[PDB]
RNA sequence: ACGUACGACCAUACCCAGUGGAAAGCACGGCAUCCCGUCCGCUCUGCCCUAGUUAAGCCACUGAGGGCCCGGUUAGUAGUUGGGUCGGUGACGACCAGCGAAUCCCGGGUGUUGUACGU
RNA sequence: GUCCUAAGGGGGGCUCAUGGAGAACAGAAAUCUCCAGUAGAACAAAAGGGUAAAAGUCCCCUUGAUUUUGAUUUUCAGUGUGAAUACAAACCAUGAAAGUGUGGCCUAUCGAUCCUUUAGUCCCUCGAAAUUUGAGGCUAGAGGUGCCAGAAAAGUUACCACAGGGAUGGCUUGUGGCGGCCAAGCGUUCAUAGCGACGUCGCUUUGAUCCUUCGAUGUCGGCUCUUCCUAUCAUACCGAAGCAGAAUUCGGUAAGCGUUGGAUUGUUCACCCACUAAUAGGGAACGUGAGCUGGGUUUAGACCGUCGUGAGACAGGUUA
RNA sequence: AUGGCCAGAAAGUGGUGUUGACGCAAUGUGAUUUCUGCCCAGUGCUCUGAAUGUCAAAGUGAAGAAAUUCAACCAAGCGCGGGUAAACGGCGGGAGUAACUAUGACUCUCUGUAGCCAAAUGGAUUA
RNA sequence: GACUAAUCGAACCAUCUAGUAGCUGGUUACCGCCGAAGUUUCCCUCAGGAUAGCAGUGUCGACCUUCAGUUUUAUGAGGUAA
């Protein structure tokens, strides 16, 4: 059987879901700068975050 | 048990077992379940399809078939000193005998076959 | 713990999502947007339809 | 509660994790001194905001019967109370209770000195802004017995009322004021209540030069009748909740300063001394 | 939406499982069901993890995640 | 000391009536284009500070009737417990204490005060 | 039986019940005006001190009817982008602002022609007669799943058997989707909107990298032999290209004539190497289907893995 | 052995049994070589250890004129409390303590180009 | 799950026994007069029911009242063209 496949309308849809600031982004970069690697600790749940906002540039001459 | 303790919130886990053919894949998920439950062969290729073992019960063991990467600067001598292939099947396996004789040192050759003085491998075969 | 939470934790019942228990439903007869109770609810359609 | 508003009330009086900031009632006897009424106006003034005053006579003995006093409690949601009473015994007697779910936690006397007490509007300075948090020193070898005594619970009393509204952050220019309580191990002894304002000076490094100016009001005490807490009661009072905001510790889990969710294995040392490699013919002599 | 996925060795074989016919997404670190309890069935060529995404304001299309 | 603007105590400040108020300040006031709002420029809002006026508001003082606020007395007394007690068949009659009133009566009073700017 | 742009929230303005004195109808009781009016009205609760430029009452704005995020709290999850829940933060509403406030409340279900229970003295019968208990009938009441009883008759068969039924189409082909803009034209010219080809613009490595191969429910093959189509690989002819020659490339007419051995079954048997003029693609089965013969493939025997207490079933793998 | 395992409708009935633990019966595994991931105590196996908690029939007491009703007493098993074939099953370790016994709970931190040691060999890559 | 006289996931023989089936197959001269039917309404549906409606034979009643899938007139709906 074919359902009725409509969305209502909502003032949620045209809202913001996730946002950040900039004192948290900086926090997150100087951690990600920070950052070391251990081969005895393992990943479990990674965080949902904006990681182009986060991670570093790429280098110059690659530009 | 110390990665099933990190993941209790899921009903089990699941260990995939990867590597190149007869590196003893089937042979470790035997040795960790006590009985022979997946099949064993010197022969290359001898696991074909993916195999779920239940090594306890929120342990699964998965046995998969042997890959080899493909590199373009790995040699059929390379492969079949690694294992990938059977011996049975190649042509002129006479060729590869100077590679097992540069890899293995000569005095472990001589007591391994009880057999003394030569000058090549032509000689020795 | 009250009765029907005793009995659900008996049988297994999940709570209900908040989309599911939404007061909101499609109606496609009219085509539009209408609530299961409340002001104007689907359970009193036709007490005020003039016929 | 089918009024929104109160429905908002009791929600505002029910048991909460984090408990709201604390409110005093100031009530009076039938028979009370105005040095009395003046003691009970500078501590209303210390504590306007998280307080409540009544201003009729209430026929109430709080070490015969306390039964009016937990009825006012649960009726204002007031939960310190200060009772000002006279009488030829004893002339000035403030009456401090604290109470612990509308009923008596537990109450002591303090006798104020008519001679030596000074309201604040006796000193001429800049007074304490409304609603402004002063910081505490307790001073003396009173406060440091080994046995909970009237000194003791006086400490807690005088922490919880000069306590006001706790926050993670201070401005700076919010530690101009003092209350400091000198009291010492001892024919009773004398427990003076004193409140300085703070001027601040250079002294040629970082730290500044503290001054201090009195501001009022001026008052000393003799710690009388003590009515002690059920120890149930006061272990029900000193359980402590645990904020959601308060994560539950998991072995071998832990959260990295990118957020992640990050777990411990442990390998151990790899001892291969029990190993015996193979006899292979070509190792053999 | 859903395809019956046959099981068994038998000339009449067991209908439990359902393959996802259309394109999902399935979020980070999506670990499958093991195949004795994997009822619905959505296979790695159907997962998308980006879009063409256009702002009617800014008349732009970009590639997000 | 007086006035004004914010206040603190929140009747000693409230209810009623009478008399007076230099200076300045408040206030009554005058005018409805613009801002704004009403059934009504009554209120609110805008413009004038000129002209009249202390008539009212406001302040001071007085006066009754109330009310209210302090101190003594009541009184360490009624009343409530300890049941400490001396005798007593025991109870009771008495002391020893710990808490602790109120009515009635007497006397006094009818606002103090902070900051800033002025007279 | 009628009524409502719901309640709630924020802001602003006003003061109520009553008493006295006044006003055509209006006369104890209709409405209007003044004065006095600590709330004696209203609204919530059960003060022994709730609220007066308000918590009362009317106006303005929102009404979007239960927002988003969370590595945190608690419970759960064979459908683990987690769900519900608590808390926090952001958002949101209002206001000049200080601020204030919301982002629900609950509950197993089933009978009422049912279940439990009470009374009849002057109600009937207990059939050989009478009395007393007891029982049945008939009649009239009470209450409503806390105290109104109860609501637990499963599988498997690949060891098998019987009775029967059954076994989209003048489709397709060579050129993407979404969003924007332009646009010859169509309409419109009391509205200047709406359809719109041709186009164009955004998203989908300096000849690199080779350290990212992304899931069988859908089954094909092989000989042996004949024929047909053209959507032409070669051979024949022709047109064009810096096509000098040679070798070609793009295209046209053309099915007359050919279009081959061979390797690889750890496997979607599809790709390699060679000879060659060239090693073109399809149909006549696969819109179910008796030539032969390997795989999809599967009666009965048997182990191994997964599930199940088990009979057995399968994510499966192997053998006859 | 006044036994176990069976059989028969029963029997003064039969077998094992012309038997007696180096035996009989029931299971599982399946020559030899190798071989027992470490620790428990949830399910189960078994302890006549105290209880009446559940508690049938028969039997006992009370009321009534009796039918009848109400009471205790109440075998085994179950229940409670102990040890395991520790079989199934669960089980990431090691330290501490304030709990003091089961369940603890609250912190800490864990990563030899052919040897050595074992009664010639170090094996299942088993003829 | 092999064998137990070509018979075995329960032998053969006779009887109960003409066992039961809603499922399959079949069901025997002619002419004449009529002559159909598929949610109407109620019930928990499938492995469901009744029921309305439509028909034929007989009759009987004064086969009495006449009624009619039609138009017109009056008045509604469609005021919609014009
Ligand atoms: N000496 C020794 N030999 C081993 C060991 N492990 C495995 N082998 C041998 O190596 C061979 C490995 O065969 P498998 O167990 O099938 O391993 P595999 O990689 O799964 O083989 P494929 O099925 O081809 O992929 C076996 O024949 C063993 O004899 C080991 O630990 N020591
Ligand atoms: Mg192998
Ligand atoms: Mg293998």
């Amino acid at each position: 059987e074919v359902p009725k496949a409509v969305i209502e309308p909502n003032r949620k849809w045209f809202t913001n879901t996730r946002v950040i600031s900039q004192d948290t982004l900086q926090s997150f970069r100087e951690a990600m700068a920070e950052k070391q690697k251990d081969p005895y600790t393992v990943l479990l749940k990674s965080n949902k975050l904006p990681m182009s906002l986060i991670r570093d540039g790429p280098k110059l001459e690659d530009g | 048990r110390q990665f099933s303790v990190l993941h209790k919130d899921r009903k089990q886990i699941s260990v995939g077992l990867i590597g190149y053919p007869n590196v003893g894949k089937s042979s470790i998920i035997n040795a960790l379940r006590g009985k022979a439950v997946a099949k064993v062969a010197p022969i290359p290729g001898e696991t074909k399809v993916w195999q779920y073992v239940t090594l306890m019960k929120r342990i699964y063991l998965i046995d998969c078939p042997g890959i080899v990467p493909p590199n373009q600067h790995d040699t059929p001598e390379d492969l079949l000193l690694r294992g990938v292939v059977r011996v049975e099947n190649v042509e002129h396996p006479e060729q590869y005998i100077p590679a097992v004789l540069r890899k293995v040192k000569q005095h472990h050759m001589e007591r391994t076959y009880e057999l003394r003085g030569w000058k090549d491998h032509i000689e020795f075969l | 713990e009250t009765k029907w939470q005793a009995f659900a934790r008996r049988r297994g019942i999940k709570p209900k999502t908040r989309e599911q228990r939404r007061n909101l439903q499609y109606n496609p007869t009219t085509g539009q947007w209408e609530r299961k109770w409340g002001y104007k609810g689907a359970n009193k359609r036709g007490e005020t339809d003039p016929i | 509660p089918r009024n929104a508003r109160s429905k908002r009330a009791l929600e505002k009086r029910a048991p909460k994790i984090v408990e709201n900031p604390k409110t005093c009632l100031f009530l009076r006897g039938t028979t009370c001194s105005q040095i009395t009424q003046d003691a009970m106006n500078d501590l209303y003034a210390m504590r306007q905001v998280h307080a409540k005053r009544f201003h009729k006579k209430n026929a109430i003995h709080p070490f015969e019967d306390a039964t009016s006093l937990c009825f006012f409690s649960e009726k204002n949601d007031c939960s310190l109370m200060v009772f000002g009473s006279s009488n030829k015994k004893r002339p000035h007697t403030l009456t401090f209770v604290r109470m612990f779910d509308y009923k008596v936690l537990d109450m002591l006397e303090f006798y104020l000195d008519p001679d030596t007490y000074r309201s604040i509007s006796q000193f001429k300075t800049s007074k304490i802004p409304i609603g402004m948090r002063p910081m505490m020193v307790f001073a003396g070898t009173a406060f440091e017995s080994p046995v909970p005594n009237a000194f003791t619970m006086a400490k807690s009393m005088l922490i919880d009322f000069f306590r006001g509204e706790p926050s993670d952050k201070i401005d700076v220019e919010g530690l101009r004021f003092v209350v400091v309580v000198t009291a010492d191990e001892p024919q009773k002894p004398i427990l003076r209540l004193r409140v300085y304002g703070i001027r601040t000076k250079r002294s040629g490094t970082r730290l500044p030069r503290v001054e201090v100016e009195e501001h009022g009001p001026r008052m000393d005490f003799r710690l009388g009748r003590m009515r002690e807490p059920d120890p149930a009661m006061l272990k029900e009072a000193m359980k402590k909740a645990k904020t959601p905001q308060e994560e539950r510790t998991k072995k071998n889990i832990s959260m990295d300063l990118l957020g992640d969710k990050i777990g411990r294995i442990h390998m151990g040392k790899t001892d291969l001394s029990k190993l015996q490699t193979r006899k292979m013919k070509g190792l053999k002599r | 939406m859903f395809k019956v996925v046959k099981t068994g060795k038998k000339t009449h074989k067991k209908g439990w499982k359902r393959i996802v016919t259309k394109p999902t997404f399935v979020g980070p670190d999506f670990t499958r069901r093991p195949v004795k309890y994997e009822r619905f069935i959505r296979p790695m060529g159907l997962r998308y993890k980006k879009a063409n995404v256009t702002h009617p304001t800014l008349n732009v299309t970009v590639q997000l995640p």
